[PDB]
DNA sequence: ATCGATGTATATATCTGACACGTGCCTGGAGACTAGGGAGTAATCCCCTTGGCGGTTAAAACGCGGGGGACAGCGCGTACGTGCGTTTAAGCGGTGCTAGAGCTGTCTACGACCAATTGAGCGGCCTCGGCACCGGGATTCTGAT
DNA sequence: ATCAGAATCCCGGTGCCGAGGCCGCTCAATTGGTCGTAGACAGCTCTAGCACCGCTTAAACGCACGTACGCGCTGTCCCCCGCGTTTTAACCGCCAAGGGGATTACTCCCTAGTCTCCAGGCACGTGTCAGATATATACATCGAT
């Protein structure tokens, strides 16, 4: 699952992130990083929609929990 | 003229928490001040909660689900619980 | 030939930066979406709209933080990005402890 | 008894913070359970909170918390420390701690 | 309606009600959603500059969240204000440090 | 079908008034509204406290423009007080 | 009466006593101008916020509580003040 | 006579600083500096004494919040003296401009 | 290794003003009542989500081989810590002056609120062209020599 | 530099689906209008902000010296990058089924609004003890011999 998030792709996210040269234990790290950070954004997510009485997510819960993080996003209905 | 202020509920709750334990001036400002602070990003992202959910009213499963989000863990519990429980008191009687 | 190492990776960056396209295939990102609520509640459902939107948050932040780690990289005369590097970016921006 | 404070067995003035709701324009309308919520909940971290301070004040010997206590207990607590982890406290100070490289061998 | 009666484009009723119900005060004057209204239609303006700029130079006649992306960035008052956005589909700047540079 | 309102036809009479010659993507214009009701909150939130902070009932212009003034850098603000001032003079002209 | 140079009361002493109490053992002599660089930022962000609520209260008297709000605006929150 | 060896002092000052909470910065500079500032922003302007006092105890909290970071980015880089440079990558990670 | 002085730690007594208390005065909450609209609930709908299936097709994987970057050791050169004597201005408390905040008091303009009429704005609609797709030829470098 | 040699760019052809446009309905906006109150504004007092001075001295400045750290060099060893081939599951297109979310009409509980009634909570005053301040003394350890 985790281990889903492929070294390929983790490499291109470093390169688009500008770096150069990658060591082998960043993959792993960058994974509890990503890990952490949905989780976080998440457990606010479910938050609005156990709140909203809903069993379906929507991008409106996810929105309202990147605010709430301060990593507000555009493009899903701000 | 009339300056409100949580000095004296902050003096009650201590003195059941630390009675032969006093405050200073600075000290309780402060206090003072977190209680402010605590109570708008409470009430604020309640409010949030209402607008989202086009609701014109603000309830206590707001100021709850408010908690949830603005608290960290045994905090957010414990509060929850203590909250909960003074509705149900709060009720009855 | 062989190309010296490290010069397909400045191609890279520079076709990386120049497109906008995310990184992470989808539905393995999106497996790893589900498994993670999961944990919080049962029985759920994920509007497609609300998974992209995970999406891009997610690899917009790491991208940034990417950058971020790279500068402590460089600000240590090295040129790998390593995991102490990571661990001071997010530290410093108050992310972890 | 009379108080909603009593009614709910709460040291907080419920009606206090029943009008700072109204007078504060977060909705059209308040329930009347939210501000016994709220009014405990902030009882609940004063608490937390003066708990903390008052051990903090006692082992640097003292009869009266000042603020060093208040910020002592605040950083000292995983929990705590990160609820006002973009706040400072007047007179606070600093926790003690010096990095290892920068110890004598 | 009132955007003609202060030659704005952006609709200073609907504004209007925003204010009143998404509850930031008991009452609301008549100039603040025109005032508002323009503040927001100004900004938008500035967007819609830069980025159909950015089009232009990147050769299309539809501007693409990317040319939403460039024309922040590259803004230095723009991007500041957008400090703690991110854009969908926005990438990021060309941007490579030196000392990975060749020699 | 429920009748959802955004700033869509706006943002696009707006992009004519700068660029009449040219177009936008629907991803795009997502982002304009979305940055449209982003840059609404932040400018009315301020304006909220304001009032509070001076014991006072109403969000008129005058705190609407300081918001703008806390809210925006330097130059953007500049501008914007202006258009702000302009538009509301002209719409005190007519009635 | 004018006022001039005034950034050079951060005496360098001081901007030392600040970095012990922030744990740095040795400090490089190119730190005392880049400090008073960012002391200086910083006072300009803190102060036009804390005037712009000044101004808007119509007054001519800066207050602790102006001052404190402008802080809460860039995400400084203080306690012991007042708010 | 006697000397201590160079970090002796240094060490101790740290311990002095980390125990008290009194201000460091003078009391009447500081307050020169802050009416310097304001006058050109608006002239004509008078403080409530706490208001400086505020803005002091703002001030010195970030530059001692500032320190700890930029120490921790003399440490990154295998040294133990902090530099402009530091403070610099800091500021950049903090998003400070 | 033993020896001395330095700073810190601590013990005292000492003097002072801040917290904590009691008294009394008033404003904000309690109490009791009404009338009205929010929300909750139940009853129907259809849209969106999930699911499962199979085809090419790119992407993941894996390994191989060697290059250059990390890291550790060393040494040079010098900047920054320390101390002392010299020098400057902070902090103290004490006095004097009025500007401006905060509290006050009247009148009325501007906003909310209600109702009735009108087109601005939205969803639903189709056609059409800006642009994603590509196969070939134009250039702009990279590494080898 | 000078070479071929990749890989990338720019170009002309084709092609398809979302832009951007119009069709027409409806619900949010606008209009005309009443009512009262938030806040403008002029009057008035009374806090605390500024100013200014001198006795005191703690802090700051400036220079001298050398120590130990910044950094520049080297030298080794291996951890990543490149690249060719071998292995998985991402993706797309296609249909199928029911969960849940969306919308609608109804009643009743709950909350705003209003009035009269009074002690919780405030300022105000006051007296004393926690804590700050000054000064002597013992304990620890760093660095010099
Ligand atoms: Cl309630
Ligand atoms: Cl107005
Ligand atoms: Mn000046
Ligand atoms: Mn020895
Ligand atoms: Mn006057
Ligand atoms: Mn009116
Ligand atoms: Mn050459
Ligand atoms: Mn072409
Ligand atoms: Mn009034
Ligand atoms: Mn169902």
């Amino acid at each position: 699952n985790i281990q889903g998030i492929t070294k390929p792709a983790i490499r291109r996210l470093a390169r688009r992130g500008g770096v150069k040269r990658i060591s082998g234990l960043i993959y792993e790290e960058t994974r509890g990083v990503l890990k952490v950070f949905l989780e976080n954004v998440i457990r606010d997510a479910v938050t609005y929609t156990e709140h909203a009485k809903r069993k379906t997510v929507t991008a409106m819960d996810v929105v309202y929990a990147l605010k709430r993080q301060g990593r507000t996003l555009y493009g899903f209905g701000g | 003229t009339r300056k409100e202020s949580y000095a004296i509920y902050v003096y009650k709750v201590l003195k059941q928490v630390h009675p032969d334990t006093g405050i200073s001036s600075k000290a309780m400002s402060i206090m003072n001040s977190f209680v402010n602070d605590v109570f708008e990003r409470i009430a604020g992202e309640a409010s949030r909660l209402a607008h989202y959910n086009k609701r014109s009213t603000i309830t206590s499963r707001e100021i709850q689900t408010a908690v949830r989000l603005l608290l960290p863990g045994e905090l957010a519990k414990h509060a929850v619980s203590e909250g909960t429980k003074a509705v149900t008191k709060y009720t009855s009687a | 030939h062989r190309y010296r190492p490290g010069t397909v990776a400045l191609r890279e960056i520079r076709r990386y930066q120049k497109s906008t396209e995310l990184l992470i295939r989808k539905l393995p990102f999106q497996r790893l979406v589900r498994e993670i609520a999961q944990d919080f509640k049962t029985d759920l459902r994920f509007q497609s709209s609300a998974v992209m939107a995970l999406q891009e948050a997610s690899e917009a932040y790491l991208v940034a933080l990417f950058e971020d780690t790279n500068l402590c990289a460089i600000h240590a005369k090295r040129v790998t990005i390593m995991p102490k590097d990571i661990q001071l970016a997010r530290r410093i921006r108050g992310e972890r402890a | 008894a009379k108080t909603r404070s009593s009614r709910a067995g709460l040291q907080f003035p419920v009606g206090r913070v029943h009008r700072l709701l109204r007078k504060g324009n977060y909705a059209e309308r308040v329930g009347a359970g939210a501000p016994v919520y709220l009014a405990a909940v902030l009882e609940y971290l004063t608490a937390e909170i003066l708990e903390l301070a008052g051990n903090a004040a006692r082992d640097n010997k003292k009869t009266r918390i000042i603020p060093r206590h208040l910020q002592l207990a605040v950083r000292n607590d995983e929990e705590l420390n990160k609820l006002l982890g973009r706040v400072t406290i007047a007179q606070g100070g600093v926790l003690p701690n010096i990095q290892s490289v920068l110890l004598p061998k």
